[PDB]
RNA sequence: GGAGGAAGUA
RNA sequence: AAUGCGCAGAUACCGGGAGGAACGCCGAUGGCGAAGGCAGCCACCUGGUCCACCCGUGACGCUGAGGCGCGAAAGCGUGGGGAGCAAACCGGAUUAGAUACCCGGGUAGUCCACGCCCUAAACGAUGCGCGCUAGGUCUCUGGGUCUCCUGGGGGCCGAAGCUAACGCG
């Protein structure tokens, strides 16, 4: 499910380029409330927090309904199959019989004109959102509420999907695509399905400027830098990491249970 | 965990030693006893005689409860199998049920190379 | 699958007198419908190669039946084949 | 200790519910009597399991049944 | 368009409020498939050998029909969700076989 | 009678 | 026996839950396919063969160099899955030593989708097709008013004949 070519360059020997066998023939975005303005690759004080980052292309935001929670019981239409470069999966401009028009991330499977409808008595077919109480058992799902009502926080990258273990009490047993099975409520909406593009991993950058056509910048290493920068300061040739691996700011970056102890959420979790 | 005079016994015969325990109709344990809980070690621990002895020390510390008649539910092949069962079903607590819940599979788990 | 229509609506459209359920000319015009049958089958299932050696047998059944028209009758054959459309 | 088959009337081999037909087909623990016991034919045999290994879907018969007295 | 015998089980700690609402789970559904319905032997609950849910009792139910075959496994799609229903099997019109005739 | 599916060491 | 596990609560138990592979009896000496191979149940699609009906075509048949397709297991590439088993690796023990058989762990792999190698004790070490040459005997599968006749298969002794024999029949 991509597009390898022929080698009549270097790199365009091994690139693929993705499957748009099912984006609907599109191109424009209703520019409605959708489209918004976008920004840059550091902070509010000039300082760079991420580093190797900038660059890349112009983006367009395209507004995602997460809270599928205020179109209850009020149906709508999958209308087509868009393409959104600030996410891994695919999106979804969807109509409603009210009239209204909304993005949804794109699941597996997910076909066009078919009916598609948030609430607590909506239909298991892939598409629909609705809390997880409801949700029967060893169910793809994505887009979860990690707290009630807050939007979807978890499960919604490319191919991403997550199960349901099991019911306790008005809380639910999930299953991550990490490997953690996490106490959420029952009440927090996710909608039902695996996200699409299943393949985004499959692909290849083939280059180096699809690196940078994607605001990751060139990432420079350690081993090369001088101590002022970085500890492994590899003085005399390509000397070794003189212990332990660690990182620009000195904390090593090997097996170092970074996460919070003492933390609340810790109570919910069971790795 | 309660002082109580009806209970279950249970018996588990490896080709090398034969773990028995007891507990009561529910599924609370209070004893158990094993060819090295008698006393004996190695290769000894699948002697049926020392099978037999096992059931001994169960028979016992039961009693030491207040029990009267008990249920034989056995798990397995060996040869530590009627010895605790003839050890059993003369020793003071009369049974009711001689079950063999012997765990056979329908071949799914492929075994190693014995 | 099939069914009897699927058998007679061919049969008396190749029956080249009344009465004849199997000659060259029909039996081929049967074959062809299981082959172009057949075929849109082994698209989907493409991993079943145990039916997919029974269709060469088919095809290269029905291969010999034309070379039996085309060496006997000349006159027979294309005005059977521009009926289906078959060899190329 | 003789058989079975003719101990039975008319019965349906094919239906897979009469279960008071059949659970004298499976010995004291569910195992499915061998024809050897069940003076069945080849293919009565056959039409048989395929409706016993049925009927034991739906929850009318056992796989297991405990042994008791050995 | 051929016929199949249709299985039904269903628990039995409820109702014939809910044990009626599931029945017509099952009538609209044929329907929206195209089912001949031809009779149904409502047999009723039976104790189970071993349990099923952990539960040893289930009402049994039961439908010969005549549906088509390009709309039928899709069906227990349907079927194989409504947690209260939880055993399933779908079996050709398997034609009597004699014996002990 | 033929046929099918328990040894320590140079 | 030891490595190993185990006072930090195991081995055995009961309740709950997760996750994978593979289907006990039936099951056999049986069936199916060209071979490789194929074993829970249900269903959708699908190939091959066989029996009776006295209907049709009327030699259209057989073999088949080259070609094309399939092809156990192992191995490979890319994504997964991984309960059990387990090459390589480590330790325990036997030993004259043990780079092994016995044991404690254990990665790849065995599982799934796609695309490759295409190899063999691929063996019935028996190419396919047809005709004729005694029988007896259990069995799988059709048919026919039936411990009877007949058609297709798998086993078992054996007529004549063949072989160096074993043996085939
Ligand atoms: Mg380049
Ligand atoms: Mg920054
Ligand atoms: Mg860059
Ligand atoms: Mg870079
Ligand atoms: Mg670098
Ligand atoms: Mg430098
Ligand atoms: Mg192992
Ligand atoms: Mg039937
Ligand atoms: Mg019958
Ligand atoms: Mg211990
Ligand atoms: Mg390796
Ligand atoms: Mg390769
Ligand atoms: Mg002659």
């Amino acid at each position: 499910a991509v597009k390898k070519f022929k080698p009549y360059t270097p790199s365009r020997r091994f690139m693929t380029v993705a499957d748009f066998s099912e984006i609907t023939k599109t191109e424009p975005e209703k520019s409605l409330v959708k489209p918004l303005k976008k920004t840059g690759g550091r902070n509010n004080q000039g300082r760079i927090t991420v580093r190797f980052r900038g660059g890349g292309h112009k983006r367009l935001y395209r507004i995602i309904d997460f809270k599928r929670w205020d179109k209850v019981g009020i149906p709508a239409k999958v209308a087509a199959i868009e393409y959104d470069p600030n996410r891994s999966a695919r999106i979804a401009l969807l109509h409603y019989v009210d009239g209204e028009k909304r993005y949804i991330i794109a699941p597996d499977g997910l076909q066009v004109g078919q009916q598609v409808v948030a609430g607590p008595d909506a239909p298991i077919q892939v598409g629909n959102a609705l809390p997880l109480r409801f949700i029967p058992v060893g169910t793809v799902v994505h887009a979860v509420e990690l707290e009630p009502k807050k939007g979807a926080k978890l499960a919604r990258a490319a191919g991403t999907s997550a199960q349901i273990q099991g019911r306790e009490g008005d809380y639910v047993i999930l299953r991550l695509p990490s490997g953690e099975l996490r106490k959420v409520h029952g009440e927090c909406y996710a909608t039902v399905g695996a996200v699409g593009n299943a393949d985004h991993k499959n692909i290849v950058l083939g280059k180096a400027g699809r690196s940078r056509w994607l605001g990751r910048r060139p990432h420079v290493r350690g081993a090369a830098m001088n101590p002022v920068d970085h500890p492994h300061g590899g003085g005399e040739g390509r000397a070794p990491r003189g212990r332990p691996p660690a990182s620009p700011w000195g904390w090593q970056t090997k097996g170092l249970k970074t996460r919070k102890r003492r933390k609340p959420s810790s109570r919910f979790i069971i790795a | 965990k309660r002082q109580v005079a009806s209970g279950r016994a249970y018996i588990h015969a490896s080709y090398n030693n034969t773990i028995v325990t007891i507990t009561d109709p529910d599924g609370n344990p209070i004893t158990w006893s094993s060819g090295g809980v008698i006393g004996y070690k190695g290769s000894r621990k699948g002697t049926p005689y020392a099978a037999q002895l096992a059931a001994l020390d169960a028979a016992k510390k039961a009693m030491a409860y207040g029990m009267q008649s008990v249920d034989v539910i056995v798990r397995g092949t060996g040869a530590g199998r009627e010895q605790a069962i003839r050890a059993l079903q003369a020793s003071g607590l009369q049974v009711k049920s001689i079950v063999d819940d012997t765990p056979v599979p329908h071949n799914g788990c492929r075994p190693k190379k014995k | 699958p099939i069914t009897k229509e699927e058998k007679q609506k061919v049969i008396q459209e190749f029956a080249r007198f009344p009465g004849d359920t199997g000659s060259t000319e029909v039996q081929v015009a049967l074959l062809t419908l299981r082959i172009n049958r057949l075929s849109e089958h082994l698209k989907v299932h493409k991993k079943d190669h145990h039916s997919h050696r029974g269709l060469l047998m088919m095809v290269g059944q029905r291969r010999r039946l034309l070379r039996y028209l085309q060496r006997e009758d000349p006159e027979r054959y294309r005005a059977l084949i521009e009926k289906l459309g078959i060899r190329g | 200790k003789a058989k079975v088959k003719a101990t039975l009337g008319e019965f349906d081999l094919r239906d897979y519910r009469n279960v008071e037909v059949l659970k004298r087909f499976l010995s004291e623990t569910g195992k499915i009597l061998p024809r050897r016991r069940t003076g069945l034919s080849a293919k009565e045999q056959r039409i048989l399991a395929k409706t016993i290994k049925r009927a034991r879907i739906l929850g009318l018969l056992p796989f297991t049944e405990k042994l008791v007295r050995k | 368009m051929r016929r199949y015998e249709v299985n039904i089980v269903l628990n039995p700690n409820l109702d014939q409020s809910q044990l009626a609402l599931e029945k017509e789970i099952i009538q609209r559904a044929l329907e929206n498939y195209g089912a001949r319905v031809e009779k149904v032997e409502e047999l009723g609950l039976r104790r189970l050998a071993y349990p099923i849910a952990k539960d040893p009792q289930g009402y049994f139910l039961w439908y010969q029909v005549e549906m088509p075959e390009d709309r039928v496994n899709d069906l227990a799609r349907e079927l194989r969700i409504r947690d209260n229903v939880r055993r399933v099997m779908v079996v050709k019109s398997q034609e009597p076989f004699l014996a002990n005739a």
